[PDB]
């Protein structure tokens, strides 16, 4: 089964370069055109790029017109968007994905996203603190706790929950900006009252920007 | 459900064969088409037809020469083929439900097969409305209007929170492999809907149409699409600072509401019963895919010194789903 796996999105500064990777498996790259496509923050979809692999034909968007490089290695089947001159509207996640069909085309197949920052500002790896279970967090035999995960730039940070055992439940909200500058958000979970004291509960937050992994143990009050 | 192909022959090249399918079982909702055999090679496609004839498309080796009908009154999809080729010698199949897969096709119901020989000797989709709310198995509709002609080289995508958009629909009118039967796509012109007939908690999502007529290939506005539920009122519960976290200058406490709807909620901060204002900030999850809720999260984020200041730290919540407001609070120093 056909499968887009994407790399190397992150902070970048203003004017300067970043290259994303797009691994392509379950087929040829040679066969079909594969695209880059973006989505600024809250906003829709914008088409970047495009390259059929076997001559290396490329068409981009005006937008990205002289900026941006799409080029691929079959004998890796990888294809690649060089970003340069990096401004501020390229901020955005960028998906990559293909066009596949028969007597059509359609991107039936995309990459799972990477959000690029284009900034001046410095990486920051997240502190995480336990919101740990109490009699004032539970309600009707149903435990509530979490994690919070203050003060990381950029986005964005990751949160499983017992290495993704649990699932159910879980609400990892989205980020609030503070009035530093840098990014915080909590994940919650909804346990039942039977569960705590007799199962361990662990957050585990990811910070790629700055390679930060956090396992924080959340124990009660 | 059984599809009885009719028509087959023994022809000479470049003559013209139109070969009949009596689909027995309704076929009107769903995509026909047409496979070929040769003995010995795997079974490939070679034409589909959508649901309602909007939109047809053929196989490389066979456009132009192949054409695809369908009658729903009289439950018969054809092939009208023409400048037959020997190549174009095999075993023709008549499949329901045919759909891409991004490997070949895939269909529910197949045909026998009926034999044949030839013998040799800048464009803007302009998407209605940006915002949708409805409830459960209610009609939903996506009108998306191209600038100019674009044919059938239209795609619908839907986008969920965090994940990559998924094809729903292709060629306008075709329905992609594991997609429900719910959505369909219509073409008229320039003007391309799509229906979700039996809207679900798991339709949640922002659509967009897409032309690859022409480079640039563009995608229209997008449609949120929010699903409504009954009432339901939030679970309001209450999170004290850390000590790890007093340990720095900072006391953050985070009042959880969980799972409410609809999304207007109010919270106030009460700090020793007295009010706060501009020290919280608040954060709402996006719609859930099986409950229809919503979340929500204030933060009051306080000094380590201030904290040391006050004792009770209250949480007060006003909400639809609540006769009266919810108050949570704990004494700062009490086990």
């Amino acid at each position: 089964e056909v499968q887009l796996v994407e790399s190397g999105g992150g902070l970048v500064q203003p004017g300067g370069s970043l290259r994303l990777s797009c691994a392509a498996s379950g087929f040829n790259i040679k066969d079909t055109y594969i695209h880059w496509v973006r989505q600024a923050p809250g906003k829709g979809l914008e088409w970047v790029a495009r390259i059929y692999p076997t001559n290396g034909y490329t068409r981009y968007a005006d937008s990205v017109k002289g900026r941006f490089t799409i080029s691929a290695d079959t004998s890796k089947n990888t294809a690649y968007l060089q970003m340069n001159s990096l401004r501020a509207e390229d901020t955005a996640v960028y998906y990559c994905s293909r066009w596949g069909g028969d007597g059509f085309y359609a991107m039936d197949y995309w990459g799972q996203g990477t959000l690029v920052t284009v900034s001046s500002a410095s990486t920051k790896g997240p502190s995480v603190f336990p919101l740990a279970p109490s009699s004032k967090s539970t309600s009707g035999g149903t435990a509530a706790l979490g994690c919070l995960v203050k003060d990381y730039f950029p986005e964005p940070v990751t949160v499983s929950w017992n290495s993704g055992a649990l699932t159910s439940g879980v609400h990892t909200f989205p980020a609030v900006l503070q009035s530093s500058g840098l990014y915080s958000l909590s994940s919650v979970v909804t346990v039942p009252s039977s569960s705590l004291g007799t199962q361990t509960y662990i957050c585990n937050v990811n910070h790629k920007p700055s390679n930060t992994k956090v396992d924080k143990r959340v124990e009660p009050k | 459900v059984q599809l009885v192909e009719s028509g087959g022959g023994l022809v000479q090249a470049g003559d013209s064969l139109t070969l009949s399918c009596a689909a027995s079982g309704t076929f009107s909702s769903v995509a026909m088409g047409w496979f070929r055999q040769a003995p010995g090679k795997e079974r490939k496609f070679v034409a589909n037809i959508s649901w309602n004839g909007d939109s047809t498309y053929y196989t490389d080796s066979v456009k132009g020469r192949f054409t695809i009908s369908r009658d729903n009154a009289k439950n018969t999809v054809y092939l009208q083929m023409s400048s037959l080729k020997p190549e174009d010698t095999a075993v023709y199949y008549c499949a329901a439900d045919v759909r891409w897969t991004g490997d070949g096709h895939r269909a529910d119901y197949w045909g026998q097969g009926t034999q044949v020989t030839v013998s040799s000797g800048d464009i803007q989709m302009t998407q209605s409305p940006s915002s949708l709310s409805a409830s459960v198995g209610d009609r939903v509709t996506i009108t998306c209007r191209a600038s100019q002609d674009v044919n059938t080289a239209v795609a619908w995508y839907q986008q969920k929170p965090g994940k990559a958009p998924k094809l729903l629909i292709y060629s306008a009118s075709f329905l992609y492999s594991g997609v429900p039967s719910r959505f369909s796509g219509s073409r008229s012109g320039t003007d391309f809907t799509l229906t979700i007939s039996s809207l679900q908690p798991e339709d949640f999502a922002t659509y967009y149409c897409q032309q690859h007529y022409t480079t640039p290939p563009t995608f229209g506005q997008g449609t949120k699409v929010e699903i409504k539920r009954t009432v339901a009122a939030p679970s309001v519960f209450i999170f004290p600072p850390s000590d790890e976290q007093l340990k720095s200058g900072t006391a953050s406490v985070v009042c959880l509401l969980n799972n409410f709807y609809p999304r207007e909620a109010k919270v106030q901060w009460k700090v020793d019963n007295a009010l706060q204002s501009g020290n919280s900030q608040e954060s709402v999850t996006e719609q859930d895919s099986k409950d229809s809720t919503y979340s929500l999260s204030s933060t009051l984020t306080l000094s380590k010194a201030d904290y040391e200041k006050h004792k009770v730290y209250a949480c007060e919540v006003t909400h639809q789903g609540l006769s009266s407001p919810v108050t949570k609070s704990f004494n700062r120093g009490e086990c």
